[PDB]
C-alpha cells in the first residue's frame, strides 16, 4: 500500500541540529507533494512545511523559517527535514503526510511519526521491578527512572494482552520517567502459570524480561 | 501558490 | 495565518447520544475553484490521524455513516449522530485553502457510561528494588467510571502527604472505563521502620471507602 516511515528522531541538545528522513513506497513518489506535521506531547497537531512534487515550491510556518529546511530526493523516494537551532518548543512527534487520491487542500496518508526530544539530559535506561500479587488477582512490573520516552511493555512475549493496562509515563521530580504495567488474571493461575513482562527502551538499547511471581 | 502540491 | 478555533475542547456524551464539534475560521476558506477545503481528522492514542471529512461534508470511504459534516457560515460542524464507545479520542479540523495549512486546537471525546466501582489492589516494593535504597508501593484502581477518584495512602495509620504520584489510562475504547495507578515513594530506611501500608480509595461507585493493605514482612 502507500507507506511512509519517518526516521531520525532522538535526543538533541538545544541549539544543535537534526536531520529527519521519511521513507516512501508503494506509490509514484515523485508525483505527490509532501508535508511535515508535528505534535508536541499531549498537545495538538501543527502543520509545519510542504514541498512540491518536483521540489520547486516550498512553504514553512513562520516559527521555523530560517531554521528548518524541507527537501526531497525523488531518485531515492525520500523526504527530508533539516532542523537547525533546535529549541525546546520544537519537541514533538514529526509526521510526514501526503494527499494521495487528491492532494488539493487535504491530507489522507500519514507515517507513524518519529519523536524528537530537545533536551540537555542524558539517555538512561529503566530499572524493572515486579509487582507481586497477594476471584481475580493482579500483578505487574514497575518500569522506573528512564529517559527519554518511550518504553514498550508486552506480557509473555505478547501472548497475554487481555486485561493489560500500561500506564502513561509520569515525569518524576528527578526528570526521569516512571510507569507501571499491570494485568488482571484468575487467582487459580498464580501457581500454575508463568508471567513475564518484556520491557524495551530502544533509546538506551535496554531489553529486560522480569518474571513476576507470587 | 496553489493549494495542490501534486502533479496535475 | 488562518486561525482555526474549535469548541468544545473537551466533550463528554453518553453512549447512543448525539455529539457535535464546531470549528470557526478567521478568514473565508472558499478557494478560487469554489470549494471550501475544511477537513476533519480523528486520532486515537498513539496513532496517526485518520481523515473523516474533506471539503466540509464528504465522508471518507470506510468511515461509518454516523459521521457527517456541515457548514452554517457561522462555523463548520462535525456531527456524530449516535456516539459509540470506539469514538473516544481527539478530533481536529484543518483548513487547506491558505498556506500555511492550519489545524484547530483539538477536541477530546469522552464516553459517559454507567458508574463502575474500581477493583483495588496493593503491591509492596520488591526485594530487588529495596537493595538500592528506595521503595515504591503501588495501588491499582481497575476499570472504573467516572475518572474522578481519591487515593489516600496510610503508613502505620498515618496519612501520607506529598510522596505519591498518579497515572490514569486513556478511556478504554470498548467498556469506556479508566484505570489508575498511585505510586508511593519512600526510602528503604523509612519503609523498614513501619509495618502496615494501606491505600484508601473513595469513589462514587463505592458505598464506603475501600482499604487494601499489607504488613511489611508477610
Amino acid at each position: 500500500q502507500v507507506q511512509l516511515v519517518e526516521s531520525g528522531g532522538g535526543v538533541v541538545q538545544p541549539g544543535r541540529s537534526l536531520r529527519l528522513s521519511c521513507a516512501a513506497s508503494g506509490f509514484t513518489f515523485s508525483s505527490y507533494g509532501m508535508h511535515w506535521v508535528r505534535q508536541a506531547p499531549g498537545k495538538g497537531l501543527e502543520w509545519v512545511a510542504v514541498i512540491w512534487y518536483d521540489g520547486s515550491y516550498k512553504s514553512y510556518i513562520e516559527s521555523v523559517k530560517g531554521r528548518f529546511t524541507i527537501s526531497r530526493d525523488n531518485s531515492k523516494n525520500t523526504l527530508y527535514l533539516q532542523m537547525n537551532s533546535l529549541r525546546v518548543e520544537d519537541t514533538a512527534v514529526y509526521y510526514c503526510a501526503l494527499g494521495y487520491s487528491s492532494g488539493q487542500g487535504t491530507l489522507d496518508n500519514w507515517g507513524q511519526g518519529t519523536l524528537v526530544t530537545v533536551s540537555s539530559a542524558s539517555t538512561k535506561g529503566p530499572s524493572v521491578f515486579p509487582l507481586a500479587p497477594s476471584g481475580t488477582a493482579a500483578l505487574g512490573c514497575l518500569v522506573k527512572d528512564y529517559f527519554p520516552e518511550p518504553v514498550t511493555v508486552s506480557w509473555n512475549s505478547g501472548a497475554l494482552t487481555s486485561g493489560v493496562h500500561t500506564f502513561p509515563a509520569v515525569l518524576q521530580s528527578s526528570g526521569l520517567y516512571s510507569l507501571s504495567s499491570v494485568v488482571t488474571v484468575p487467582s487459580s493461575s498464580l501457581g500454575t502459570q508463568t508471567y513475564i513482562c518484556n520491557v524495551n527502551h530502544k533509546p538506551s538499547n535496554t531489553k529486560v524480561d522480569k518474571k513476576v511471581e507470587p | 501558490m496553489p493549494n495542490d502540491p501534486n502533479r496535475n | 495565518d488562518v486561525v482555526m478555533t474549535q469548541s468544545p475542547l473537551s466533550l463528554a456524551v453518553t453512549l447512543g447520544q448525539p455529539a457535535s464539534i464546531s470549528c470557526r475560521s478567521t478568514q473565508s476558506l472558499v478557494y478560487s475553484d469554489g470549494n471550501t477545503y475544511l477537513n476533519w481528522f480523528q486520532q486515537r492514542p498513539g496513532q496517526s490521524p485518520r481523515r473523516l471529512i474533506y471539503k466540509v461534508s464528504n465522508r471518507d470511504s470506510g468511515v461509518p455513516d454516523r459521521f457527517s459534516g456541515s457548514e452554517s457560515g457561522t462555523d463548520f460542524t462535525l456531527k456524530i449522530s449516535r456516539v459509540e464507545a470506539e469514538d473516544v479520542g481527539l478530533y481536529y479540523c484543518m483548513q487547506g485553502t491558505h498556506w500555511p495549512w492550519t489545524f484547530g486546537q483539538g477536541t477530546k471525546v469522552e464516553i459517559k457510561r454507567t458508574v463502575a466501582a474500581p477493583s483495588v489492589f496493593i503491591f509492596p516494593p520488591s526485594d530487588e528494588q529495596l537493595k538500592s535504597g528506595t521503595a515504591s508501593v503501588v495501588c491499582l484502581l481497575n476499570n472504573f467510571y467516572p475518572r474522578e477518584a481519591k487515593v489516600q495512602w496510610k503508613v502505620d495509620n498515618a496519612l501520607q502527604s506529598g510522596n505519591s504520584q498518579e497515572s490514569v489510562t486513556e478511556q478504554d475504547s470498548k467498556d469506556s472505563t479508566y484505570s489508575l495507578s498511585s505510586t508511593l515513594t519512600l526510602s528503604k530506611a523509612d519503609y523498614e521502620k513501619h509495618k502496615v501500608y494501606a491505600c484508601e480509595v473513595t469513589h462514587q461507585g463505592l458505598s464506603s471507602p475501600v482499604t487494601k493493605s499489607f504488613n511489611r514482612g508477610e
